[PDB]
């Protein structure tokens, strides 16, 4: 597992300006603990929330059944001892699904909540209140981050567990996949109690990089509607080589393999 | 009491201020207007301690500003827009705030419903600065500015770009709310009017340091080739 | 840069942390290298493994 | 006006000569039976003039008599305004 | 293979990032697109194109070599049965590689196509060009739904031709593998250099699908900077899961499936 | 010659005018008022033929002129940026909307040279806006409404985009340019002042209606009550 | 004004920056290099004056014995000044 360490290097790469926000991140109760549904606090959840709950419906019907006709043409190519989800959802559940939750959700929602705070600066909160002096940090970090993370890591994993529970389904739809043999079959291929429940900690590690990542670059942009597309671009650059640092490292360690 | 003595500021690579003073006492409108890049608002940021100044002093009642924080010498100011929270209503506007600044349990019991009905604001404490229109957030905009009582008040253009309408209101309205005080004003601003009717003193800032100097009859007569140009007859 | 650009020469000191666990350890001096005459191998595969009494040592160089 | 006590408002048109003519009023009616929703807010108010001296002046001999009466939260500038009226040395504040 | 179709129609059920601009799409078929190096062209092309190379030649290389890292294990758990390009290249060019290139167009250069015609509708172009009469069809969305095509789905196959240019790079540091049996060994298994080059097809139709959706949010906008910020976020909500109507129509055709 | 009969619009689910009327002649120079955020745009969207009104007509000499173009029909406009390109050179962005009507290069290579030394940028065609000042580029925006030699020019907001402080400026040089050029002029601007010293007829919109209709002078004096507060003392 | 080549001829307002560079410059560079053709864009202007028809009535003696003479789209309006002065009827237009 060295070379794997060798390649997984990526989570330390991508932080230019990034490590500024140290002390930023860490006074966001500093000024009192807010929680609550609030205006923006909501729209973030149904972003990363509401309406993520039919892309991962239909992103795992997609991918069900594009991996559906592989478990079907496995039997046919290789044979009967790794046929149907025996080594399908071996795979997807287990090292596959995760990439692209990241992708729908670090990438996706992550760039969305800069562009948002990018805008207080240039027009409604920041732009007025920095000026005076009311806490910066409990201005725009504290009520914006919180929203875009608790439900997030658990999320992750959801993305993937419907492929699995939506997998029957279709299993059935395109053979005839017994589902209490898909079910079984599925818990003993990845020893789900002691691995999956390790991937949990993987996509708490991705639910942390977006506490890093999108904050800076919403709260020192130019304000100008350029600066805001350069600073959505720089999102990407930043969360594309972080997930798959951790992609490497903790397919070896969390999940064993 | 605010004191202003030989004050310069390099913002980076350009130069901002050329040594300026003032003298401008409590609760009185500033302004500071020109060209773009010659810093309207970069005094403002000096003053209230967000950005660094390179020479001189800022007094506030003879006492050095530099070290102490918003809080301690209980600085603030009004800005164009109103200075109001837009996520926030009316009534978070004026409750958030005051947690910080003499931070009181009764305080914010009390005075935060009452003084919200004494100027008219009973029936808008749900609604935000979004749904409503400019007069009705320029009524909640008056009643946050002196809600703190800094020592320490600036303004920012109070009625420079506002409605054919609302502007003509605001001239009176704002200039009445001042009168009560009606001390020594410095106001730097296109709108003649303002600078005729409410300040005392004028001192135009333009390429660096003051270029001119005096009230609206010493500076009817010019200062310089821009201002025989930019004033008319 | 001590701002903003700073943070860049601080990370690339903890880049390489995965420098030493990048390839081997190293542990060839800790370990065993021997060599022997072979005539004919049905298979011989480069790092195929090495046994002794079902458990691998080692694999071919 | 809620039953707090808060202080007696204008629920229609505000102003100056409004209030101070409100808090005469209101003293007459409703402070003459033993009652008094009144916490003096001074905030939104930059100087006082004679009506604001004139009210200080007639509840000190109203209210203390019976009760208490709040004088919380006011700012420098209206605090001379009390403190003009001498109510510092024998009445909350 | 009943799964070619259904794939399909999970695009077809749900199309409102279409639709409300379907008519003026139509209008410029009608009225004949636009072709040419222009202006806008370059601006297209620096989206699609200038930006992209980076991005491909580094996070490609990485997204290529965590699904090589997959490889891997299997040669570990199961060998001799899928070994070397068996179950490698398989998968990788037909059916994996091809999601993850969509997000970079349908997610990235449409969110960045999204932010520069609300704002010309806000400032520099559409603002004043509407009320003056200079056809907006024909000037900002006719000759670049033509650039759509050009570079786009070539830059898909280049994605996921990194995949195996990074196959043979850790064939050794993983375990020891010369690149040149591992390369041509995976040649024979999926006929490689003959599908491979059949399979550019796949993606053209998405092309037109990303321009079609993500048009649409930047164009009809209100020029405010409320109306825009929200539809950015509607961009990712049609066009992330609207282009993948053809992939084993064409996978069957084209790749060889 | 645009005839106006009975204007009704209906923006979107907000109606903006009940029947107006008015008198604006070939070469006639009148301003129309009102509040910003009143369709006052949209209004002169409906002279040039852009937007389509529900009940009354806008005729070109007795003419609908739907399926004929803007550049065909004589008309343009002043705009609040200017129209012009910022990825494009001064050559270019005025080349852009005048290819309609008389496509010829050798005709734009004269036009743009000779058209320009009215301001005294003559040699400016191969820069762009970022280069140039705010007053040049509205100075090039000016030769640009007189291209192909409209008979419609109307103004909206020409200097919404610069300070006010440098807007004092542009308006004195303006004043007498737009007299000299003594084509069909609209004014619309959120100062009144500028209106007053060059208008001949004001039409003040008075609640989605034009009420006020009259010179200066007849107007100084007020139409109505709302007019009264329209413009203060 | 280029090398296409063409007059230098004062196309709108007589100004500060035309009034004699212009004229001084035709009398002695123009005549004197030969550059009579003239193509001139004269849609900014709304109407001329005596002045910018004179500096063509000194032309009007020079080119027709010279040199050839081509005018492209002239607009109506300026068709209706250069005619009444009778430089329609003998010089290209």
């Amino acid at each position: 597992m060295n070379t794997i360490a060798w390649l997984g290097r990526l989570v330390i790469e991508r932080i230019r300006g990034i490590g500024v926000a140290a002390l930023m991140l860490l006074q966001i109760i500093f000024s009192l603990p807010s929680a609550g549904g609030f205006g923006r606090f909501v729209y973030q959840m149904h972003r990363v929330g509401v309406m993520s709950l039919l892309i991962i419906t239909v992103s795992g019907l997609f991918i069900g059944l594009v991996l559906g006709l592989q478990g079907y043409s496995i039997l046919v190519n290789v044979g009967s001892e790794s046929m149907l989800g025996t080594m399908v959802s071996l795979t997807l559940l287990r090292e596959l699904a995760p990439v692209v939750a990241a992708l729908l959700f670090a990438g996706r929602a992550g760039s969305a909540l800069t562009a948002e705070i990018g805008s207080m600066k240039q027009s409604e909160q920041l732009a007025s209140m920095e000026m005076i002096g009311v806490d910066p940090l409990k201005q725009i970090v504290s009520p914006r981050l919180w929203a875009g993370i608790v439900s997030l890591p658990m999320l992750t994993v959801i993305f993937a567990a419907i492929g699995i529970v939506g997998g029957k389904l279709v299993g059935v739809d395109f053979l005839g996949v017994d589902e209490g043999s898909f079910w079984s079959g599925m818990q003993n291929n990845v020893q789900f109690g002691h691995d999956v429940v390790n991937g949990i900690i993987k996509s708490i590690v991705f639910a942390l990089l977006c506490t890093w990542i999108a904050v800076f670059q919403g709260y020192a942009c130019d304000p100008t509607p350029e600066g805001i597309a350069t600073a959505m671009t720089r999102t990407v650059v930043y969360s594309s080589l972080c997930v798959l640092g951790f992609d490497f490292v903790l397919t070896a360690v969390m999940f064993g393999g | 009491l605010i004191e202003v003595k030989n004050l310069s500021f390099n913002r980076g690579e350009r130069v901002i201020y050329d040594n300026i003073s003032l003298n401008i006492r409590r609760g009185q409108i500033t302004a500071i207007m020109g060209p773009s890049g010659t810093g309207k608002t970069t005094l403002l940021r000096l003053i209230g301690g967000q950005l660094v100044p390179d020479q001189g002093e800022v007094l506030l009642d003879g006492k050095d500003i530099a070290q102490m924080s918003r809080q301690r010498a209980r600085m603030g100011m009004l800005f164009q827009s109103g200075a109001l929270f837009t996520d926030m209503s009316v009534y978070e506007n004026v409750a958030f705030p005051i947690r910080a600044h003499t931070l009181s349990e009764n305080l914010i019991a009390e005075l935060v419903a009452l003084k919200l009905e004494s100027v008219g604001l009973r029936g808008t404490e749900q609604l935000m600065p979004t749904e409503l229109s400019g007069g009705m957030n320029r009524r909640v905009a008056l009643a946050r500015a002196i809600a703190l009582d800094p020592d320490l008040i600036m303004y920012d253009e109070p009625f420079a770009g506002q409605d054919p309408i609302v502007k003509g209101v605001l001239t009176r309205l704002i200039r009445s709310l001042r009168e009560a005080l009606d001390l020594t004003t410095i106001i730097v601003s296109h709108d003649v009017p303002e600078t005729l009717s409410i300040a005392d003193y004028i001192y135009v800032v333009a390429e660096g340091k003051i270029q001119g100097e005096g009230t609206p009859e010493e500076l009817q007569a010019y200062a310089s080739p821009f201002v025989k140009q930019f004033l008319t007859g | 840069a001590v701002g903003i650009f700073v943070i860049i020469f601080g990370i690339a000191l903890f880049f390489l942390a995965m420098k030493v666990s990048g390839l081997v350890g190293t542990n060839l001096s800790d370990g065993y290298t021997m060599k022997a005459q072979f005539d004919n191998v049905n298979g011989l595969k480069p790092r195929a493994k090495v046994t002794m009494s079902g458990v691998t040592i080692g694999r071919v160089d | 006006v809620q039953y707090l006590n808060q202080e007696l408002v204008v629920s229609g048109k505000i102003d100056f000569e409004n209030a101070e003519q409100q808090y005469q009023a209101g003293l007459a009616i409703i402070k003459k039976q033993t009652s008094f929703p009144l916490i003096v807010d001074l905030k939104q108010l930059e100087h006082g003039n004679t009506l604001a001296l004139a009210v200080l002046v007639q509840w000190l001999r109203q209210t203390p008599q019976k009760s208490g009466l709040h004088f919380k939260n006011v700012p420098e500038k209206m605090l001379k305004i009390i403190q003009a009226c001498h109510l510092q040395e024998d009445l909350h504040l």
